[PDB]
């Protein structure tokens, strides 16, 4: 009676209750059972008739669209790209909501339930022709890196912790995390969006221990990271292939995606073998298949070509099968003595495959 | 379209028009906003409810640079990541709500000692009567040269008076609410008697390296004070217009000096 | 940064005042000159198109460098010769004609991850030695997804 805005929590409710229910039930008996949409549109009309189109336009922006407040992906991105912990983020959230009345940041459970779309292991896919020794479930995130290596007082003692994904899981998650880029490339190169030809992906790998990352008579520890990055995507169209995806900066820091990491050495050969051999098993497995998953509308297919390159010099002398660094045979590509390079300088060629080193072993 | 619901629901137009005309007499704006707000509140989507309450309340999008400073320092953020957060909410929202760093430094040097005027009615011998003096070295002109005694301790300090006037000015709404709540006016002079307790403590080692393993034990110690009780004697008696609810916290021990030595 | 800073022509100008002989002056001038003439091929991300004039020089510009390394400096490069020189001397153009670029396919991209690993261990942790790398991996992945960095690069109208 004083005003609706001077009225309390249900004061306005019991004041205009009969008018409220009569026009609401008249509307949902009129327009097929919805009152909110028709009521909002008539409120926009009734406000914007009074030369106040600014609030009407921002309201039409924020309902059925974007505007004030933030999408959860935005607040996740700005949480992670400042490395802020959760608790201080919560404090920032609660004081912003306390000051401005609005709700611009999101709460934390709403953060995680938008996070789970961005790990590996969310989206369905089909390996065809399927992969031996590979569990076919598509709900795989973190598993332990030991592959359940039985470890008790009678066996070999192990001391390391390693966490990893599977290879195909992180691979499809990285593929779906660039749908905007590949669709942009197909739009810009005068192609059709409805094309599910067999794309070819070329992927770089990398592995270099990051020793002495210890924290406190000072005894250290080391750690090895194994990582990869999508590098070039093309598609054989007609009689030629054409790039949909190159990279601006290949060796960037913010475009090198992890795959596995361990608290071990680069020289303790045993634990390094016993951890990395599942990964090389999967890597050998998916070199003879196609991949099928839904990429924004139509499902598409994939093949692969790998180039393990980002090993330094010492590691590739240590895992491919050469001796230590101070040898006489020096070039990891050709086969010449160190003493030979002093006489003849520049006349060799690359002559070291992988299977050749297998048969030489 | 615009015209489709206008013709299909002109019945609702004339209905709520005349019904606001006959209930309280013609405030179609207010009843229509409350009815749409009740329509959307019922959906349990209350974020839109108080967003609409904010926009039709006429609330401001951006905020104080002062509260920006408080939220900056209570998360321990560098200026760089603050610039990241500022530019991303600018580019995303379209309107700017967090504030750039000019305003942060400008609201900052409001709060430091050395911005306000102040005076002493006795002239304070050996005290520099300059009021624009904040952070200076604690060495007070000590020679650490090769002809002198060797010292190494790095000292940072204010003066005692400027910190005192700053720590008295920042609690201004506390003392005003003490004047209102304990039945006095604003226009009451002092003299206010101020109970200041003081403290000083070493903190152990404060460093760690990575390079040559075993680092050194850098010992450190700060000197500090606390405003805890503001009293005023008016009339016949005195009245404690500020009592500190907890003097031994980590929010109410303002520092004076820092030095890197042993106790 | 030290590696880039030490390679100036002016550093050769600086060391020339500490050595007497003209022979050593012109030798070191030609040395650093040829090394800077041959640097950007293996250094860039797309040298087949970006600096492609120095591509076809590289055989000639390497052979003369090797020969004046032999004759003028047989005091040191007569027996032992370090292997990186053999790599940067005799295997670059075969690789480039094989594989396009070089400096794309580098280990630069991961070795700078030390700061990310250390900071993630420090500030976002639970300290239980089994989750304590799990959340590190989760945050490290959540960093490097491109769908989020597109949002962070929004200020690019
Ligand atoms: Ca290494
Ligand atoms: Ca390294
Ligand atoms: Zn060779």
């Amino acid at each position: 009676r004083q005003h609706l805005l001077s009225l309390t929590r249900r004061a306005q409710k019991h004041r205009l209750r009969e008018l409220k229910i009569q026009v609401k039930e008249f509307a949902d008996k009129e327009e097929g059972g919805d009152v909110k949409a028709v009521c909002l549109t008539l409120f926009l009309l009734a406000l914007r008739a009074r030369n106040e189109h600014r609030q009407a336009d921002e309201l039409e922006a924020i309902m059925q669209g974007r505007g004030s407040g933030l999408q959860p992906a935005v607040c996740l991105a700005i949480r992670v790209n400042t490395f802020l912990s959760c608790s201080q983020y919560h404090k920032m959230y609660r004081t912003v909501k306390a000051i401005t009345g609005r709700q611009i940041f999101q709460p934390l459970h709403a953060l995680r339930n938008a996070e789970k779309v961005l790990l590996p292991g969310y989206h369905p896919f089909e390996w065809q022709p399927p992969l031996k020794n590979v569990s076919s479930r598509t709900d795989v995130g973190i598993i332990d890196g030991l592959s359940g290596l039985a470890s008790s007082v009678d066996e070999y003692p192990v001391d390391t912790i390693a966490k990893r994904f599977r290879y195909d899981s992180a691979l499809v998650s990285a593929l779906m995390d660039m749908e905007e880029d590949i669709l942009e490339g197909m739009r810009s190169q005068d192609l059709d969006d409805y094309l599910n030809g067999p794309f070819t992906v070329v992927v770089k790998e990398s592995c270099d221990g990051m020793g002495d990352v210890s924290e406190k008579p000072a005894v250290p520890e080391k750690a090895v990271r194994f990582s990869f990055t999508v590098m070039r995507i093309t598609i054989e169209h007609g009689s030629q292939n054409v790039k949909v995806f190159e990279e601006p900066k290949p060796n960037s820091e913010l475009c090198c995606k992890p795959l596995c990491l361990m608290l071990a050495d680069e020289s303790d050969h045993e634990t390094l073998t016993a951890i990395l051999s599942p990964l090389i098993a999967e890597r050998e497995a998916m070199k003879s298949s196609e991949l099928t998953l839904e990429m924004g509308g139509i499902p598409r297919t994939f093949k692969f070509i790998f180039r393990g390159t980002g090993y330094d010099e010492k590691l590739v002398r240590e895992v491919e099968g050469l001796e230590a660094s101070g040898s006489v045979y020096i070039c990891t590509l050709c086969d010449t003595t160190r003493l030979e390079a002093s006489q003849n300088l520049v006349f060799h060629s690359i002559t070291r495959s992988h299977a050749e080193n297998l048969q030489r072993y | 379209t615009r015209r489709a619901q206008k013709h299909r629901l002109r019945e609702l137009k004339i209905q709520v028009k005349e019904f606001a005309d006959k209930e309280e007499g013609g405030d179609v704006k207010a009843v229509c906003l409350t009815l749409f707000l009740l329509a959307l509140r019922a959906r349990n989507e209350h974020r839109q409810a108080d967003e609409l309450e904010a926009i039709m309340q006429g609330r401001g999008s951006g905020l104080q640079p002062a509260v920006c400073l408080a939220i900056r320092v209570n998360t321990f953020l560098s200026c760089s990541q603050y610039h990241k957060m500022y530019r991303t909410v600018k580019a995303i929202t379209g309107r700017q709500i967090f504030q750039p760093l000019h305003a942060l430094r400008n609201a900052e040097k409001v709060l430091l000692p050395g911005y306000h005027p102040f005076e002493w009615q006795p002239p304070l011998k050996n005290v520099s009567s300059r009021t624009d003096v904040g952070i200076i070295d604690g060495l007070s002109g000590l020679a650490s040269s090769v002809d002198e005694y060797p010292v190494d301790t790095i000292a940072k300090r204010f003066r005692y008076d400027s910190a005192l006037v700053s720590a008295l000015m920042d609690m201004e709404e506390d003392i005003l609410e003490g004047m209102r709540s304990q039945d006095l006016d604003d226009y009451l002079n002092g003299p206010f008697t101020v109970v200041v307790k003081e403290s000083c403590d070493g903190m152990g080692d404060v460093s760690e390296k990575h390079g040559s393993g075993p680092a050194v034990p850098e010992k450190a110690v700060r000197f500090s004070f606390t405003v805890m009780r503001i009293t005023i004697e008016h009339g016949s008696q005195n009245v404690k217009v500020f009592e500190e609810p907890k003097p031994n916290s980590e929010l109410c021990c303002k520092p004076l000096c820092l030095m890197l030595a042993d106790e | 940064n030290f590696a880039r800073k030490l390679m100036t022509q002016e550093t050769v100008d600086a060391v020339c005042e500490l050595i007497p002989s003209e022979e050593r002056h012109e030798a070191l001038r030609e040395l650093m000159d040829l090394y800077l003439k041959m640097k950007p091929v293996w250094r860039s991300s797309c040298p087949a198109k970006e600096c492609p004039e120095s591509l076809c020089q590289y055989s000639f510009n390497s052979q003369r460098f090797a020969e004046l390394l032999s004759t003028k400096f047989k005091y040191r490069y007569e027996g032992k010769i370090t292997n990186y020189f053999h790599k940067t001397l005799a295997h670059v153009p075969e690789i480039i004609e094989r594989d396009g670029s070089i400096g794309a396919w580098a280990s630069e991209g991961n070795q700078s991850g030390n700061k990310l690993f250390r900071r993630f261990r420090k500030m976002n942790a639970r300290q239980s030695k089994c989750y304590e790398m799990e959340d590190v991996l989760k945050h490290h992945w959540l960093y490097t997804s491109k769908y989020l960095q597109k949002f962070m690069n929004a200020h690019n109208a």
